Formats: C-alpha cells, sequence, structure tokens
C-alpha cells in the first residue's frame, strides 16, 4: 500500500522547488516497484526497474530529488561519481564497489534503524534490572495471590523516586548497552539489509556524461567507455560479492545524471542507452526560484538559521525584500563569476549571517530583523568586487 | 572558399560557397560549408577540412554542453583545446560561429575574434565578401540574409576559389 505518483510528487514538493517533470519521473519509478510486487511470479522476473537519466545544470535539484525519493521510500541510497572509475587505468577502483558501498550503507541503516527501534524498551527493562537491585521479591508468589500479590507498592514509588531523581543512572546506561545487545539478532539483520539493497536499492550515478566519447583521443575514450562497460552488468542484472553476502543488482533502481553540454545521451554506449529508458530535463533556476528555495522548503535554510539562532535565545526574522535581496545576490555572483546553482545561496546566506551568528549568544533575548537594508549593507560590496567574489562567495 | 556572417535586427546568418579546390581544378562544387549545432541554437561555418570541421564543430558543441551555452566562453575553451592537443593542433581550418547573443571567429592559433558589427568574412574571398557586405549594411536596409547572400555572390565573382553554390543558415530572436 504505497503512495501514488501524485502523492510522491507532493511529498517531494515539500523539499524541492520546481523541477516537476523530474519529480513525476522519479515518481513513476517508485510507483512501478509497487506495481511489480502486484504481479504473478512470471512477470515479476521480467519487469525490471525503469532507470532514469536526469539531464540538467549543476545544483538545480538532481541529487536532492534522488535523495528525497530514497528517503520517502525508506530505501537504502548511495551517490557515486562516474569518473571515479576512469582512474582504474592507473589503479582507480572497480564498479562493484558501488553495490558493495551501497550494501554497507544499507547495513548501517538496518542497524541504526533497528537499534533505535529498541533503545526505549531496553531502558524500561533496564530499570526493571535496577528496580530489582532495590527490592527483589522475585520467584513465584511471596505473599498473597490477589491483594498482597502485587509487589509494585513500594517498588512503584521506588522506581519513580529513581527515574525523576554504581549510581542508578550510571548503572542503567551500562544495562542499556547490555540489554539492547542482548536483544539484537545479527543473523537476519545481515540478510535484512541485503533484501533492502535488492528490492529498494537506489544508486545515483553522477557525471554520466563525463564517461562519454568525444573525438578527443583513443586512450581517454577507452578509459571512459570502459567505465560504461563495467557498469553494464550492474544495470543489466548481475550478482555482486558483498562483505555481508551476495546481492543481485537485478532490481536496484538507477538514476544517472548528466549536464550533456559537451556530450549527448546518444554518445552513451548502446547497451546503456537501452537501460536508461527514461529521459528527463531539469531547468536552470531563476531568481524567483531562488527566493522560494530560501524559504518554502519545510526545512529551508532560512528556517534552519532561524532555529539555530533561537538556540541562542535570539529571534531572527527575514523580510520579503530581505529574501529577495539575498536571492539576487546569489544570482548576481553566479552570473558575474561561475554559476553553481542553488549552492550559491548557502555561501551567500552564510556570509550574510556571520556577524550575528558570532554575536548571537550576546544578543540573547533580542529581536533581530534581517531586512533588505541589512542584506545590502553586508553583501553588495562583495557581490560587486568580482575577484573578491571568487574567494568569499 | 568564402564564409560570410551578418547580423541585422533579430536575424543573424552564416553563408558559405560550395567550391572545394585542389591545385587549379575544382574537386567538388557543392560542399556544405555551413551547418546547425547545439539543437539548432548555434549556426556555424567552416573554411577548410570538410572533416576537420566535423571534429571541431562537435568538440565545440561539447563546450556549449556543460558551460550553460555561453557562446563566447565555450568558444575560447575550444580554441584552448584546439591550440593545445596534438590531435586538434594538427587540423587547420577557419571557424565562424554565431548565435542569438553574438557571432565570432575561432582559429587554430587559439584565437577568438569578434569583428566590428558581428560581420564575419573568412576564406580566400572573405575580403571581397566584407567589402560588399559593408557597402550594403552601410547604405541599405536589406536584411541580414539579403546582404550575406548578395555579398557572397560578389565574392564568388572575384575569387577564383569560390563558386556560387550557397548554403545559408539563419537564427531569429
Amino acid at each position: 500500500s504505497e503512495m501514488t505518483p501524485r502523492e510522491i510528487v507532493s511529498e517531494l514538493d515539500k523539499h524541492i522547488i520546481g523541477q516537476d517533470n523530474a519529480k513525476r519521473s522519479v515518481a513513476i519509478a517508485l510507483r512501478n516497484r509497487w506495481r511489480r510486487m502486484q504481479l504473478n511470479e512470471e512477470l515479476r522476473h521480467e519487469v525490471t526497474p525503469k532507470n532514469i537519466l536526469m539531464i540538467g545544470p549543476t545544483g538545480v535539484g538532481k541529487t536532492e530529488i534522488a535523495r528525497r525519493l530514497a528517503k520517502l521510500a525508506n530505501a537504502p541510497f548511495i551517490k557515486v561519481e562516474a569518473t571515479k572509475f576512469t582512474e582504474v587505468g592507473y589503479v582507480g577502483k572497480e564498479v562493484d564497489s558501488i553495490i558493495r558501498d551501497l550494501t554497507d550503507a544499507a547495513v548501517k541503516m538496518v542497524r541504526v534503524q533497528a537499534i533505535e527501534k529498541n533503545r526505549y524498551r531496553a531502558e524500561e527493562l533496564a530499570e526493571e534490572r535496577i528496580l530489582d537491585v532495590l527490592i527483589p521479591p522475585a520467584k513465584n508468589n511471596w505473599g498473597q495471590t490477589e491483594q498482597q500479590q502485587e509487589p509494585s507498592a513500594a517498588r512503584q514509588a521506588f522506581r519513580k523516586k529513581l527515574r525523576e531523581g554504581l549510581k542508578i543512572k550510571d548503572a542503567m546506561k551500562l544495562l542499556i548497552e547490555e540489554e539492547a545487545a542482548k536483544l539484537v539478532n545479527p543473523e537476519e539483520l545481515k540478510q535484512d539489509a541485503i533484501d533492502a539493497v535488492e528490492q529498494h536499492g537506489i544508486v545515483f550515478i553522477d557525471e554520466i556524461d563525463k564517461i562519454c566519447k568525444r573525438g578527443e583521443s583513443s586512450g581517454p575514450d577507452v578509459s571512459r567507455e570502459g567505465v560504461q562497460r563495467d557498469l553494464l552488468p550492474l544495470v543489466e542484472g548481475c550478482t555482486v560479492s558483498t562483505k555481508h553476502g551476495m546481492v543481485k543488482t537485478d532490481h536496484i533502481l538507477f538514476i544517472a545524471s548528466g549536464a550533456f553540454q559537451i556530450a549527448k545521451p546518444s554518445d552513451l554506449i548502446p547497451e546503456l542507452q537501452g537501460r536508461l529508458p527514461i529521459r528527463v530535463e531539469l531547468q536552470a533556476l531563476t531568481t524567483s526560484d531562488f527566493e522560494r528555495i530560501l524559504t518554502e522548503p519545510n526545512a529551508s535554510i532560512t528556517v534552519q538559521y532561524k532555529a539555530l539562532m533561537a538556540t541562542e535565545g535570539v529571534n531572527i526574522e527575514f523580510t520579503d525584500s530581505g529574501i529577495k535581496r539575498i536571492a539576487e545576490a546569489a544570482w548576481q555572483v553566479n552570473e558575474s563569476t561561475e554559476n553553481i546553482g542553488a549552492r550559491r545561496l548557502h555561501t551567500v546566506l552564510e556570509r550574510l549571517m556571520e556577524e550575528i551568528s558570532y554575536d548571537a549568544s550576546d544578543l540573547s533575548g533580542q529581536n533581530i530583523t534581517i531586512d533588505a537594508d541589512y542584506v545590502s549593507k553586508h553583501l553588495d560590496a562583495l557581490v560587486a568586487d568580482e575577484d573578491l567574489s571568487r574567494f568569499i562567495l | 572558399t568564402t564564409i560570410v556572417s551578418v547580423r541585422r535586427n533579430g536575424h543573424v546568418v552564416i553563408a558559405g560557397d560550395g567550391q572545394a579546390t585542389l591545385g587549379n581544378t575544382v574537386m567538388k562544387g557543392n560542399v556544405k560549408k555551413v551547418r546547425r549545432l547545439y539543437n539548432d541554437k548555434v549556426i556555424a561555418g567552416f573554411a577548410g577540412g570538410t572533416a576537420d570541421a566535423f571534429t571541431l564543430f562537435e568538440l565545440f558543441e561539447r563546450k556549449l554542453e556543460m558551460h550553460q551555452g555561453h557562446l563566447v566562453k565555450a568558444a575560447v575553451e575550444l580554441a584552448k583545446d584546439w591550440r593545445t592537443d596534438r590531435m586538434l593542433r594538427k587540423l587547420e581550418a577557419l571557424l565562424a560561429v554565431a548565435d542569438e547573443t553574438a557571432s565570432l571567429i575561432i582559429t587554430g592559433n587559439g584565437d577568438v575574434v569578434q569583428p566590428e558589427n558581428d560581420l564575419i568574412a573568412i576564406g580566400s574571398g572573405g575580403p571581397y565578401a566584407q567589402a560588399a557586405a559593408r557597402a550594403l549594411l552601410e547604405n541599405t536596409e536589406l536584411s541580414a540574409r539579403e546582404i550575406a547572400e548578395k555579398a557572397l555572390d560578389i565574392a564568388g565573382d572575384i575569387c577564383i576559389y569560390t563558386n556560387h553554390f550557397h548554403t545559408i543558415e539563419e537564427l531569429s530572436y
């Protein structure tokens, strides 16, 4: 009982501005995994993941989308740079590491995921180990069967007196790291992860375009295309040797991403083109786009900053003109120097807030207001001095 | 050969002849010296190797790839690779590329030139083309295509190495 595409897109909208097509795309991928489980044994083998290739400029949403998608599916996720492997012509590394690295992270998850879904029970039983070294009326019976039976009486007021109140606390934590372990099953835990990898794995391959042709030279194209060749089995369906078991890449979902300014998806090796059935483009972000990014996402950077500052007992407020001013800056720098997409926001927002971020603890209890005035005072000069821009922003 | 680019109003063109010569004989007479690149967004022309161009136009189109599409930057980044790599450095040819933004000349000498009024006239007939393309742009309301073409025919008339076979491309904005 998974979410529908529109449902998936929605959730994605909660974190990413624009890039609707990419969302619908990455959304159909997810839905199809549900769709597949709903078929007969025969078909379940024939239907493979509809791998996607995102086409677009830097920092405009590609990775975030893939990352949020995985999160939403609670699927193990892993990002990987394609060119990493062209290096293998010296030493580099082998592609199988992708599924291996994926599994390791797929484990770190199943672990933290299961251990956390336990740290509460272990603490309660923990006190039942401490509330046992303070009143031990164990065994069967002791007094009455009804009224006198319940031994809680003094014990109850005893545990409460301890909870809110060697060393109990020092003792419990020790019991916590003794009961929790004494409750985990590392056998199925090892296979738990594998099943994940195999049924919900999401591999993100960045720089796919950097692995393409170009009348460049024999040597380089040979190194590049090789990474493509080495990728085939992963994407066509094979078995990988995992430090924790054997994994079948057969249903892992692959989301490749490329600029394709220099090279075209048609330069990709034929076998690969076949296994990247979905093509989607992402647009460059607009200043307007920026303004929304700064605030709309539900854990937007601006929201984070406000929160971080609250920590210090300082109330921050972003004026609309302030936000607009921040956005323009990022755009201005990106156009005057090098366009790095939304990333520019973080640098700008961060330089802008330095003075406060430092003085924060001292303005404890104040009401600071970052309005268009403030912004301009702090960023205009820098934004203008190009050379200074390439260093500070 | 002769390639002539002109830009007037919301139009910019690149026209070229079709003669290919060897010694004192015409090898081919319908060579396609002009073509479209980067999803038809970019129009270019070449004077020289009918294949060297091929290699070059593609790499260029590889520059425009992951460089947003900034014509000027990708152009200087190309001449850069061009003048360096032994491969590229080997081939010789005059490159004339335009686009909504601006038109310019690219050479093997890792040179990126932008004539006066975005008016380009390369090849053995470039001078003639330009002299005529000027007299017109100067004293006439004729379109970018009418001048490029009329200027190109004038060149073909004077230049022994250029014929009257045209291949024009345009860009409107």
